[PDB]
């Protein structure tokens, strides 16, 4: 089955760090500069075997055209009104970018506003941010070339979609803020640094500064308005209250969810923006989170997680500060996370709660927190919403796994608040009908139980027979929740499959406790939880271990990696997805300093020894069993990839390759493709995204032996 | 979002 061989890969035997006392060989550590010889020829004698293995079968074709076929449909988002006028995103189908439309009322013509599509030949120049100014008629946006974080910040007049010469260079994890006067933008840039600034360069991350650009002049004269210079990983974010009397600042460190909150009353500038403001420190720690809903005058309604693991609405008020006077005026739920607030038409709220991994949107009032309104949703996902406080509607974008979704429309100045269907886009091809989600919630290691939704066709026998493709992530409180997702459910259809999510501890799903269960120490609970999916669906006989495939980007990378190490004699396939796999060194490079809050940092002993006990490129090792082997391996990353800069994958796969791949018994490959002008995925155009479902899903076809059914 |  294995016709080709695995390149050469020099070890470098010498180089060996010592951690605390343990010696550390890192034998591939030469693979970390993308820039030599040596890598670059590396790379392409990995994507020489890798490309013919997946292009081997038709089914890669089949899958391609299927895809293609299928994912032709029309995406919209919501509406969102600016100034007067309204704007949404769409894609007729299969455009690598989707295109920002523009129409001066609901009823009225809409014309193309921004195209992406022609900013480049392939479609790999994206739309990564943007701000309206306050009255809608400037437009500043985010632009990122071959799916680097690193963005471009362009300007627009938006009667008549008019370029200015306003550009602002350095711009990564940044906010955009308009003042309310319409003078400038606050944005956040980093210093000037040796070597490449384009996505290929590792270089750590660190003096993230936040600046003001008044429009119409040259990004040299941006006024400086806050700096951390003794704190070099703190990251402030500006934005302006409602009412636009206050700068609001956010300084994050690392990923938790907390944030320090300092405001400045822009009135009380001596001589408007001139240079660092008068920031008022509100809170001056970084023990809770503290996100902007609204404010009327000094009183300012926050969403929280302080005492509150599953959030809360509190009011600050600025002129009576401490905390113990605070109000709470929507009060933590028992379990629901409350997921994001919003206010709209002066005095409502809109609250999305998550409940056992589901949403509901539900509409408050502002001045007691007491509910309205309940709008009602079938099981899924809130994924998109307007509706700001000037505004007197929302719209609201829901999916699930089984249909692309709808857009709901809602005129909030009805006495009787009845939201309509205003977008509904169904797929032909794939007849929801013909499948079902389950929910169930398995026992992990502890006890613990875990949620995992389960979409099938229906009547299948549970007799271990069906391949199937179990997802997860479980890290950064980020919940899991159900989307529509056109190359899974042909897995389904065309390949018999069955598809699982596992809400594994580390994410968001039970708010702060459930994120606090799957970091740190802990870690070792989310690869636990996801063993104990995978056992739950071969225990119930929706699978078995030979057809069964895990996938998992980024530090979902990290998970199936991890298990693949652990548990070998669990999977057939594993794909990981631009994946952190050296975690002695992650926090070295880019902006992987910023993941310490949930993985630890090696530089500490105690976090070393519980890295060490799991990090993929350091737990390489034959399975003693002459029976077991690794599971096929396909590692996917892209040389553009700065947030999990590409290293990670090189040399976790050059281990693989030596360690596993020499043994006799290994028949599964262990393969990596590196793609170009890519990176970690956001902004990555539609023909990019078809090529790698087509070749994930060639890998798993191949692997597992599966017949393509028409 | 700088998260992995």
């Amino acid at each position: 089955m294995l016709s080709f061989q695995y390149p050469d890969v020099y070890r470098d035997e010498t180089a060996i760090q010592d951690y605390h006392g343990h010696k550390v060989c890192d034998p591939y550590a030469w693979l970390e500069d993308p820039d030599s010889e040596q890598t670059k020829a590396f790379v392409e004698a990995q994507n020489k075997i890798t490309v013919p293995f997946l292009e081997q079968c038709p089914i890669r074709g089949l899958y391609k055209e299927r895809m293609t076929e299928l994912y032709d449909y029309p995406k919209y988002s919501c509406h969102f009104k600016k100034g007067k006028r309204y704007f949404y995103f769409y894609n007729t189908g299969l455009q690598n970018q989707r295109v920002l439309y523009v129409q001066d009322s609901l009823e009225g013509e809409a014309r193309v506003f921004l195209d992406p599509n022609i900013l480049s030949d392939d479609g790999t120049v994206a739309l990564r941010g943007y701000a309206f100014s306050e009255d809608g008629e400037y437009f500043a946006y985010g632009l990122s070339a071959s799916g680097s974080d690193w963005v471009t910040i362009k300007f627009m007049k938006v009667d008549g979609a008019k370029e200015l010469p306003d550009v602002l260079e350095r711009v990564k994890f940044s906010c955009m803020a308009w003042t309310h006067d319409g003078k400038g933008m606050f944005y956040n840039a980093y210093p000037q640094q040796d070597g490449k600034s384009d996505g290929t360069e590792t270089s750590t991350n660190l003096h993230q500064k936040l600046y003001y650009h008044v429009l119409g002049t040259d990004q040299s004269e941006d006024i400086l308005c806050a700096e951390f210079p003794d704190e070099p990983k703190w990251m402030g974010g500006a934005e302006l209250s409602d009412d636009g009397r206050y700068v609001l600042l956010s300084i994050r460190e690392g990923c938790d969810p907390v944030n320090r909150l300092w405001y400045c009353d822009l009135q009380q500038e001596s001589n408007g923006i001139t240079g660092i403001l008068k920031w008022v420190k509100l809170i001056d720690n970084f023990e809770g989170e503290y996100d902007y809903v609204t404010n009327e005058g000094t009183v300012f309604t926050f969403k929280t997680n302080r005492h509150s693991p599953n959030y809360r609405l509190i009011n600050i008020d600025f002129t009576d500060p401490e905390e113990s006077k605070w109000k709470v005026l929507v009060p933590e739920h028992e379990k629901d996370v409350l997921e994001w607030v919003a206010c709209v038409r002066s005095n409502f709220l809109v609250l999305c709660y998550l409940h056992d991994v589901k949403n509901t949107l539900q509409l408050h009032d502002l001045a007691t927190g007491a509910l309205l309104k309940i709008f009602p949703l079938e099981v899924g996902s809130v994924v998109g919403y307007s509706g700001q406080k000037k505004d007197t509607e929302i719209f609201y974008q829901f999916t699930s796994f089984l249909s692309p979704g709808i857009i709901y429309h809602c005129d909030l100045t009805k006495e009787e608040l009845e939201p309509r269907v205003f977008r509904e886009v169904t797929v032909k091809g794939i007849d929801a009908s013909d499948y079902q989600t389950v929910q169930i919630f398995y026992p992990s290691k502890d006890g613990t139980k875990i949620p995992m939704f389960i979409v099938h066709k229906k009547g299948i026998k549970l007799d271990g027979s069906h391949p199937a493709f179990l997802y997860g992530y479980g890290g950064f409180n980020i919940s899991i929740t159900p989307n529509y997702s056109v190359s899974r459910l042909i897995f389904v259809r065309h390949m018999g499959g069955v598809l699982a999510v596992a809400n594994i501890r580390g994410g968001g799903e039970y708010g702060e406790t459930w994120h606090k269960g799957g970091i740190l120490a802990n870690k070792q609970n989310c690869f636990d939880d996801f063993q104990c999916a995978a056992e739950y669906l071969i225990k119930e006989g929706y699978t078995s271990p030979k057809r069964l495939t895990i996938n998992g980007g980024a530090n979902g990378g990290l998970l199936v990696a991890t298990c693949a190490n652990q548990r070998p004699d669990l999977f057939g396939c594993v794909i990981a997805q631009v994946g952190v796999m050296d975690m002695l060194k992650f926090h070295k490079y880019t902006i992987g300093h910023a993941w310490t809050t949930d993985y630890g940092c090696s530089d500490s002993k105690q976090h070393f020894e519980w890295l060490i006990k799991y990090s993929p490129l350091h737990n390489v090792k034959l399975p003693e069993a002459d029976d077991i082997q690794y599971p096929s391996m396909l590692l996917l990353t892209a040389d553009h990839d700065d947030r999990v800069v590409p290293l990670h994958s090189l040399k976790f796969i050059a281990t693989l390759q030596y360690i596993v791949g020499r043994s006799r018994k290994q028949n599964n490959p262990l393969l990596i493709h590196v793609d170009t002008k890519a990176g970690h995925g956001a902004g990555k155009p539609t023909a990019k995204v078809i090529e790698e479902v087509s070749d994930m899903f060639a890998f798993i076809a191949r692997c597992l032996n599966i017949d393509w059914i028409p | 979002g700088f998260e992995p």
